[PDB]
Formats: C-alpha cells, structure tokens, sequence
C-alpha cells in the first residue's frame, strides 16, 4: 500500500468501513471508524469500565511516548451513542504518515453499540470548529502543519458489499481506477464544521422529487438521510412505506426502480437501484434512505458507496464523479 | 443505521 493509503474493512451490508491505524510506540494497531462528521480521534484503553471484551485497546503503560493531558472530553453522536475520558498524548501512525504528538482521547465509558460494534474507536475528518476540546488539532490539521501531505486532500472510495466490500482512503493523493469520467469540483460550506453542499435537485426517472437543499458528507453515516418532506416525496416515487422510526420499507425488488439522481453543480449522481435497499431481513427490505427531523441531508454511506469524493481541507471543496464499477 | 457529532 502506497504512502498514505487505508485499505478499508466494510462491515456488514455497508454499515461502516473502518482502517487500522498505529498508536503509541512501539504501537498497537486500532480498527477506527472514518469519520466526515466527527473531528475527535477517540480508542478504547485500559481506563475503560464498560468497554467490550473484543475491542483492543490503548495501554498508556505501554506506550514510551505517552503523555499526559489534564482535560477531559464527553462527545454525543446522532445515533444517540457516545463516549468520554480523558485527553492523552501519542503518536499516531496513518498509511505509513507518522503524525507525532496528537492529541488522543482515551475512553473511559462508551455507548454499548460502541462495546458491540467492529471499531476500537474513531478517526474523525471534519473541520477543527467541531472538536469537543478547543484547541484540539485534528490529524488532517496535523499531516498538513507537520508536512506529511503537499495537498489538503483525502481520496475516498467505499466499496459494495454486493462487489467484495472493501475501500480505500489515501492522505494527500487520490486514485483514478476508482472512478470514471471527470471529477466535478464542488464547493464546500464548513461554516458549521461539516463538508456541507447544495444539491440542486434530486429527480427519479422524469420527476423533479425535490428542488435544492443542503447536506453534509458524512462517510460515518450509514444512510442517506432526508429531511421529511424530501424523504416523502422520494418514498412516494418508489411506494415505499414508512415504518415510522426514520426508516422506510421497500420492494426487495430493485429490478424494476430508476436511479435516484442528484444534480450538483451541473452533474449528475446517482443512487443505483441496488442501492435503494439497504437490508434484508426475514423477506422484508429496509430502504437506503430514511428522515431526520432536520433542515439539511446528511449524505451518508448509501450515496458515497455509489461516488468516488476528493475532500480537499484547503480550499475547502470537495471533487466527486461516479464510482467505476 | 450508525449516524456520527450531530
């Protein structure tokens, strides 16, 4: 693997992807969760009270570059878990990048769904306005100041679970066999910490399903979450029905559905049709796209499996085109 | 599903 690249693990039917990643010295390798709506790097450690048996965790004791921090962190995520401990010091080991003197969190509780789930912890890649901590640098922030990267980017591809799963993150470069065509430059809104864009609209086959309206890319986010009138009227165009807790039910059948397409700054992406549903379940198929009783989108994994981003910390902006498949 | 710093 190339200097900087993450070759990523999809978990379950495209749930979450998550990299490892080298903590401390001589260093223990960490499976995180990518996140674009987070900016804290949190890990299970050994200071941990209700954290899962199979879950590795960060041993202060045996790292020689540990150092001590006097704040604490709480952070809440939008699934309803959460986490909190203390603030460390290490070094921290991404693609081959070795960042030195990163402020880790170390876990001290964490939700259950985090003590159950696949990851030891998160790598967040939002702006810094959102760490939990003023002051905190985030890695991005880091790999940037202490050179690692020339450019303020990150390629991401996120495989189908339906093509081998799969993925691949690369700090300060991207990878053309990934995509096809041309990538579109898209501007970025960070004002609220988030990659924030503007879809201009969103049709199914030959209906305008909605006009424009804001999202964030979020790779930690494992739907495509809408607000409710657009969700409404994107469920509306595939009969799917609501089940009433922010999720939709639909036909197993996908053979039959048109793409959802999005139209961002002049080009068009899609949603395919097997990605319409996300779930099986006993014969019943959850649909790849619920609501949120928000204003904007949260743009999450059931669109980004389907297009190949470049997020670019610098400018910012972001560069998309369809995946090739 | 998992939504992430909402």
């Amino acid at each position: 693997a190339g200097v900087g690249t993450v070759p990523m693990t999809d978990y379950g039917n495209d749930i979450e992807y998550y990299g490892q990643v080298t903590i401390g010295t001589p260093g223990k390798k960490f499976n995180l969760d990518f996140d674009t709506g987070s900016s804290d790097l949190w890990i299970a450690s050994t200071l941990c009270t209700n954290c899962g048996s199979g879950q590795t965790k960060y041993d202060p004791n045996q790292s020689s570059t540990y150092q001590a921090d006097g704040r604490t962190w709480s952070i809440s995520y939008g699934d309803g878990s959460s986490a909190s401990g203390i603030l460390a010091k290490d070094n921290v080991n991404l693609g081959g990048l070795l960042i030195k003197g990163q402020t880790i969190e170390l876990a001290k509780r964490e939700a259950a769904s985090f003590a159950s789930g696949p990851n030891d912890g998160l790598l967040g890649l939002g702006f810094d306005t959102i760490t939990t901590v003023r002051g905190v640098k985030t890695p991005m922030d880091n790999l940037i100041s202490q050179g690692l990267i020339s450019r303020p980017i990150f390629g991401v591809y996120l495989g189908k679970a339906k093509n081998g799963g799969g993925g691949e993150y690369i700090f300060g470069g991207y990878d053309s066999t990934k995509f096809k065509g041309s990538l579109t430059t898209v501007p970025i809104d960070n004002s609220r910490g988030w990659w924030g864009i503007t879809v201009d609209r969103a049709t199914v086959g030959t209906s305008t399903v909605a006009s424009s309206f804001d999202g964030i890319l979020d790779t930690g986010t494992t739907l495509l979450i809408l607000p409710n009138n657009i969700a409404a009227s994107v469920a509306r165009a595939y009969g799917a029905s609501d089940n009433g807790d922010g999720t939709y039910t639909i036909s197993c059948d996908t053979s039959a559905f048109k793409p959802l397409v999005f139209s961002i700054n002049g080009a068009s992406f899609q949603v395919s049709p097997d990605s319409l549903v996300f779930e099986e379940f006993q014969g019943q198929c959850i649909a790849g796209f619920g609501y949120g009783n928000w204003g904007f989108a949260i743009i999450g994994d059931t669109f980004l499996k389907n297009n190949y981003v470049v997020f670019n910390q610098g400018v910012p902006e972001v560069q998309i085109a369809p995946v090739a498949e | 599903x998992v939504v992430x710093a909402x």
